[PDB]
């Protein structure tokens, strides 16, 4: 029973686990903070504009008439529907 | 008659002369020749691009002069080394850096002599530090069909390659161009002595220049009040009796970190004339 | 002397230098008109005040022992710059 | 089991005492790209700035803008301007090359 | 200190096995070197001096204590007490997890019936050869996912990963399949799938020892005959496969192979195999041709120098390949051929743990991110269990706060290395590790998943590595796919609920045709993986006799 | 009368891979070349330079060699690709001096206003500045002699003009702008405090070998009379700044001042809002 404390007693000392815990997750938090701030390289090649949609036809083709142009026939992107026109 | 992932090592004195030919080099694009070594098939390098006189009549693959390149290779037989060309660079400082339409006929007419001649598009006139602004590509053709277009055999290179992937006409120049991998050579013999002189003069010379100090204080302290004040109009938003607010809209920094630093350099300039004196 | 007390009295001026008292204020602004040395020279002690001169041409004996202000400087703001940075030794960081 | 049941106490304790020692000096670095990552925002612009004007926002950070070019965009814009700014058409700047926004001016003219 | 440790072990009745599982418990608690050796010789000797016999010590002790005398001295006990039934123990533990090295020594100190089944166990081949015949009847295939991923290939793991798949569940099966159901799909060979194309005939013939040669009668070297050499160079890299750990004049063939006057055609493949085959032996011929191998001043065969150099000399202590193989290191002028030459100075100082201090620190010292790259490999195999923070202080400060990713990623593998022993405080660790900024340390927290928690019952993995196929990093999506396919050996159903769900997601993921053929890019070997053996078989990187298996820790950390 | 220039390290790369010919063409050890540019001002900015194949005699160090063929022609190259970068100097390394630096100064010096022989560093492990510049001079002396050419020191910097980050500050990959007073400033305590001490121990060396074995500079005229800046204040005990001690106080004012309420301010700015936030997650964390 002699150095049968010491251990279980450096087990109290594990509230390092939960300061760091707070630290870990602060880790996590500021770290992508800043991950999420490196993302704005997306920024730096599209100010895809609004597109002017008189209305949609077959063969997954619409007619987009840019907004001081003409008549410019395209294909689709996959996250939308010819259906969501 | 076998491809590979090819590989760049560069001098960086070519991207140092690319970068005073697209920062000189006025947005007019321009045309030379690249000179390096073929080491061998997975790798090549760059140890020199060369200046050219103001060819401001238009890129063409007219605008070499043969005679230069004599007097060229010349001047480098009686300097140290007489190298070999590699292929060509150009410049595109204004728009988005891609393939021109003289390029998509230079680039298989030097690789007509040459072995690969690879395309190396600039523009240092983007932005300042941040963007990594180099472009090369290796010109595929139609003859190459017969074989797939894979040559994948050292892999993440062309997989890093393809990780940015993004140029509007070159990704649709997947066809014509695969691009070639560029890293920058293991430089301390050169990145050495630009990290010594670069921290041995970026800092007061010979180091013993401010060792101004208290009126830039009486300015400074006088923005560290004339601000504060703005400061202090945030806890009487912070009190929202109960609670409305959405969330902290947190202006409490930018005034801990200047007054921080400020002062220590205050502190430490109190400690200069103790310092100096003794 | 290298040694304070730059607020000399009059007193060595008129015993060792020939001159009066009415007279080492004569003695000072013709050199100020000299222009080697510019003191602050008191007034109401009279005391003739000691600022920066124009100090020599060679003290052989002097350029070898000037070890002790040179050596001197050497060491001792060495010693204190040590000292300093011993100080804010684990700052290093 | 006197032999190895408070002695294996020991094992897994080593570990986290270095994972304590380590998560420190991984948040001493983390400040230094910090600073990176928010002076890398302010290396393209803000001295070469455009001015178009506001239109409307779609949602969060993300709006459209008209321009004095002639053609109007749709444009991904930063947390940097405070979310109620852009009630009129005011006076706002862009980017050259990759058209977004930067800073808000109120007034004009 | 041995004083009331001989009081206590020559001490009074309770059952004598409380010392046999202190042994392991005394490893458990094991600091250094120096009392280890002393108590793991008394114990055994304190069995010699309690009338009962023990064989258990002396299975420890010949793994742990290295004495080829000693097994010698009870061999002949076996020769005499005559009992090869309770010889099991020590026959075969010499056998299945002992040291070639010390396999070659312990076979030297111990020929001076068990009269020739003395030298039947050591070459062991019953094993081998029943384990092949396990290997050739059970089977269960996968067929119709094989076409799916067989949609994409290219030169590609889609041509490697197939063989590898049915290979790794029959590693010796001696029948064609692959080869027999097509020829056009094996008609997509560029000199890797050439290289591959004549290797994966003994890919697919692990073992099978003496039929090598007059199965690749067809790959003898003049009997290809395309215009490559790698066509025909793989088939002798095949034989290096075939000829692991056991050769007998064919490795001495291979090595004249490489010198039938012959330079860099056949050493394309033949020089890989050749070091594969004389692996751990601390041969001199191989060492004296791959020093000319060495300064060829062509990686293609000088990185195969490097990395069958450091094959042939592990955890050598020489004078001169440690000193011969880091002076070629500085003034090459690629580092491709670094690569080879850093796995090869990685495995030419194995499990010293305290010895390569002095190289790893030489060579951390230096600037180069493939060098301490190389430090890190050499550190997690000078160091493997033995977390005396020696290891885990410097290598952990260098592991995550560096600069480029390549040794950080080195690091992250040198940590499932050092921590196989408990897999417990893993996750806890290294779900700390996800929190990476960065694609290749990603990736790497990925793989020390993988090769730290290969025999693990975890799901915490599984649910690290969810989010991390959830990624636009294409290939930290294959890290969950091949890290998951090492997180699934071994285990079923049963075992956690993710197991059937990640087999039918990943052809899932392979349907989806716009997906990175990088995304997926190991998703067949993911598949061929997830079915090492067919769940028959599985790693050993700590045996479950006690001691590590080092050829299975090259496999993988070369790999 | 020139105090600074701003330099380009770029060719200064092309030192660097002259640096790389000399360690394989032959018996030239030192690197020698020749330094284009163009005066502005005072202040100065290079863009390019070139390096000669130079021998130099151990025997009789005035053996020059600057070819024309290497001079004439590729001047029409360097005027070709610009007008405006053309000749202002040369260059070679060590620190110190060789003798025939004069004459290959004096050689180019037809070509230009002040031709510059900035003396170059190629391995860099110096204690004061880096690369420095030297002037045509006429001091001769107070004695009178036909007229003293041995070029003074008029010095330089290593300046900075504009962009070219792109390929340098991504080629960092290590280094950090330090938030000033975060150990920057102990950085220069270190550099200024060491190397201008052991700048002193130079200064040690003038003063013992010119007593010792060194004559006619031994108090050339600008040994004593600067001396006097040495008096400044040198003193004996404690050099008593009696004026200086209150008129520190006077000093110490506006520091501790701002440290006591500014800092206090500080300690406002943590705790309150650190307590609202902490104790804000300490609860309703329930
Ligand atoms: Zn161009």
């Amino acid at each position: 029973y002699l150095s049968k404390i010491e251990e279980l007693q450096l087990i109290v000392n594990d509230k390092s686990q939960n300061l760091r815990r707070l630290q870990a997750q602060r880790n996590e938090l500021n770290a992508k903070v800043r991950l999420l701030r490196e993302e704005l390289q997306l920024l730096q090649e599209q100010g895809s504009y609004v597109g002017e949609v008189v209305r949609a036809m077959d063969k997954k083709k619409v007619l987009v008439k840019v907004h001081p142009e003409g008549k410019f026939v395209v294909d689709v992107d996959k996250n939308i529907d010819i259906n969501d026109v | 008659a076998v491809d590979t992932a090819e590989q760049v090592y560069i001098s960086s004195l070519a991207l140092l002369k690319m970068l005073k030919h697209g920062r000189a080099g006025v947005p007019m694009e321009v045309m030379g020749l690249m000179l390096g070594e073929f080491v061998d098939d997975y790798t090549v390098r760059v140890i020199d691009v060369f200046a050219m006189p103001q060819s401001g009549t238009g890129v063409s693959v007219e605008a070499v002069d043969p005679v230069f390149q004599a007097k060229m290779l010349d001047m480098l037989k009686q300097t140290g080394r007489p190298e070999m060309v590699v292929g060509w660079y150009h410049s595109h400082p204004g728009f988005g850096c891609w393939l021109s339409g003289v390029d998509i006929n230079t680039q298989q007419s030097f690789e007509a002599l040459s072995e690969r001649a690879v395309a190396v598009v600039v523009d240092p006139i983007q932005s300042v530090k941040g963007k990594v602004v180099i472009d090369a590509f290796r010109l595929i053709n139609a003859n190459m069909m017969v074989l797939g277009h894979e040559p994948r055999q050292t892999t993440s290179n062309l997989g890093h390659l393809n990780k940015p992937s993004i140029q509007a006409l070159i990704h649709g120049l997947n066809r014509h161009y695969y691009s070639i991998t560029i890293n920058y050579r293991k430089n301390e013999l050169e990145q050495k002595m630009l990290l010594n002189l670069h921290k041995k003069s970026w800092m007061e010379g010979l180091t013993l220049q401010d060792y101004v100090v208290k009126e830039m204080l009486e300015l400074a302290k006088n923005y560290n009040k004339a601000v504060e004040e703005e400061d202090k109009m945030t806890p009487e938003q912070l009190a929202i009796k109960n609670v409305g607010k959405q969330d902290p809209k947190r202006h409490l920094e930018e005034h801990v970190d200047v007054l921080m630093t400020s002062n220590i350099v205050q502190c430490l300039a109190a400690m200069l004339d103790t310092v100096v004196f003794k | 002397r290298p040694a304070n007390h730059r607020q000399l009295t009059f007193e060595e001026i008129a015993k060792s230098a020939k001159i009066t008292v009415n007279e080492v204020e004569l003695l000072v602004m013709k050199a100020l008109s000299v222009g080697l040395v510019k003191g602050s020279i008191d007034e109401v002690d009279k005391r003739v005040h000691m600022t920066w001169v124009q100090p020599r041409v060679l003290d052989l004996q002097q350029i070898k022992g000037m070890k002790d202000r040179l050596e001197f400087w050497c060491t001792d703001v060495k010693s204190m710059e040590m000292l300093v940075e011993h100080q804010a030794h684990d700052i290093l960081t | 089991d006197l032999y190895s049941r408070y002695k294996k106490l020991q094992q897994e304790l080593e570990f986290l005492e270095v994972q304590e020692e380590y998560i420190k000096d991984e948040q001493k670095n983390l400040k230094k790209e910090f600073l990176h990552a928010q002076e890398e925002v302010k290396r393209i612009q803000s001295i070469p700035l455009v001015i178009g004007q506001f239109l409307e926002a779609v949602d969060q950070n993300t709006a459209i803008v008209g321009s004095t070019t002639g053609s109007n965009y749709y444009v991904r814009i930063l947390s940097t301007i405070d979310r109620e700014l852009l009630k009129p058409n005011a006076s706002v700047a862009l980017h050259k090359h990759s058209n977004a926004l930067v800073d808000v001016l109120p007034p004009e003219a | 200190r041995l004083d009331v440790f001989e009081k206590t072990i020559l001490e009074s009745n309770d059952v004598p096995g409380m010392l046999a599982y202190s042994l392991k418990l005394c490893m458990s608690l094991m600091q250094n070197k120096q009392f280890r050796n002393k108590v793991l010789r008394v114990l055994v000797k304190i069995y010699m001096n309690l009338e009962k016999p023990d064989f258990i010590n002396v299975c420890q002790c010949l793994i742990f204590l290295d004495d080829p005398q000693a097994v010698s001295d009870i061999l002949e006990k076996l020769v005499k007490e005559d009992n090869l039934l309770m010889a099991y123990q020590i026959c075969f533990d010499l056998y299945e997890s002992a040291s070639q090295q010390f396999l070659s020594s312990v076979i030297q100190n111990l020929r001076t019936d068990q009269t020739l089944k003395m030298i039947k166990i050591l070459s062991g081949e019953m094993a081998i050869e029943l384990h092949l015949q396990f290997l050739i009847r059970n089977n269960n295939t996968d067929l119709m996912i094989l076409k799916n991923t067989k949609d994409a290939v290219r030169n590609s793991v889609c041509h490697t990963a197939t063989v590898i798949a049915n290979s790794f569940m029959h590693c010796g099966t001696t029948s064609d399949q692959f080869l027999r159901d097509n020829l056009e799909w094996l008609a997509r060979a560029t000199n890797w799938a050439k290289f591959t194309a004549t290797a994966s005939l003994g890919v697919i013939h692990k073992g099978h020892e003496k039929e090598a040669l007059q199965l690749m009668a067809t790959y003898l070297p003049k009997d290809t005959s395309p215009g490559s050499a790698y066509q025909e160079g793989g088939g002798l890299y095949a034989l290096g496969l075939i000829h692991a750990n056991h050769g007998g004049d064919i490795i001495d063939y291979l090595l004249n192979q490489l010198k039938n006057a012959s330079n860099d055609i056949v050493r394309h493949g033949g020089s890989l195999g050749l070091g594969l085959a004389a692996m751990g032996t601390a041969r001199q011929d191989v060492y004296d041709l791959l020093k000319t191998n060495l300064y060829q001043d062509d990686a293609v065969t000088g990185e195969a120098a490097g990395l069958a150099l450091g094959l042939v000399m592990l955890g050598s202590k020489n004078a001169q390949a440690i000193e011969d193989m880091v002076g070629y290191a500085q003034e090459t002028q690629h580092e491709k051929i670094l690569r080879g030459l850093a796995v090869g100075i990685a495995l030419v100082m194995y499990g010293r743990m305290e010895e390569a201090d002095a190289l790893i620190e030489s060579l951390c010292r230096d600037k180069d991110p493939i060098l301490r790259r190389s430090g890190m490999y050499t550190v997690a195999m000078a160091y493997c269990g033995s977390g005396n923070n020696k290891a885990i202080r410097r290598l952990l400060h260098v592991a995550v706060s560096d600069v480029n990713d390549d040794v950080r990623r080195a690091a992250v593998e040198s940590l499932g290395f050092i921590l196989f022993r408990t897999p417990e405080q893993c996750p806890s660790v290294v779900s700390l590790l996800s929190e990476s900024y960065n694609p290749h340390v990603r990736y790497g927290a990925a793989m020390a998943l993988g090769i730290c928690c290969a025999g693990t019952g975890n799901k915490e993995a599984i649910n690290l590595l969810e989010p991390m196929t959830n990624d636009p990093v294409n290939y930290v999506r294959q890290g969950a796919l091949i890290a998951s396919a090492l997180i699934m050996i071994q285990q079923t159903e049963i075992t956690c609920p993710k197991v059937n769900q990640f087999r039918q997601l990943y052809s899932k993921v392979i349907n989806d045709k716009h997906d990175d053929v990088m995304a997926k890019f190991g998703a067949i070997l993911a598949q061929g993986i997830l079915d090492a053996g067919g769940h028959n078989v599985t790693i050993s990187l700590q045996s479950r006799t006690g001691h590590t298996h080092m050829p299975s820790v090259v496999g993988v950390l070369v790999f | 009368a020139v105090q600074k220039v701003v330099v380009h390290p770029l060719v200064l790369l092309s030192v660097v891979d002259h640096f790389n010919r000399i360690g394989k063409v032959g018996n030239q050890k030192r690197v020698v070349g020749v330094l284009l540019g163009s005066w502005q001002k005072k202040v100065l900015d290079v863009s390019n330079s070139f390096a000669v194949p130079f021998d130099e005699d151990d025997k009789d160090d005035s053996v020059w060699f600057l070819d024309h063929d290497y001079l004439e022609n590729m001047y029409g190259m360097f005027k070709k690709v610009n007008a405006r970068e053309r000749i202002v100097g040369w260059y070679h390394t060590g620190p110190k001096l060789h003798k025939n630096d004069i004459a290959i100064n004096e050689l180019m010096k037809r070509y230009c206003p002040n031709s510059v022989l900035v003396i170059i560093d190629v391995k860099p492990k110096d204690l004061g500045l880096p690369t420095e510049a030297y002037i045509s001079v006429e001091e001769v002396h107070d004695d009178g002699t036909p007229t003293s050419k041995t070029f003074e020191h008029v010095t330089s910097e290593i300046g900075a003009e504009e962009a070219e980050e792109v390929g340098v500050e991504h080629l960092l990959r290590d280094i950090k702008d330090t938030t000033v007073g975060t150990l920057s400033q102990r950085i220069t305590n270190q550099v200024h405090g060491l190397k201008g001490l052991n700048s002193k121990l130079l200064d040690i060396r003038s003063y013992l070998e010119k007593v010792a074995t060194g004559k006619l500079p031994i108090n050339h005229q600008i040994i004593y009379q600067l001396q006097d800046v040495f008096n400044l204040l040198p003193d004996v005990s404690l050099q008593e700044f009696v004026k200086a001690f209150y008129l520190k106080t006077n000093d110490q004012m506006v520091v501790v001042y701002l440290a006591s309420l500014i800092r206090s301010v500080v300690a406002l700015h943590n705790l309150i809002n650190n307590k609202i936030a902490n104790r804000d997650a300490e609860k309703k964390e329930g």
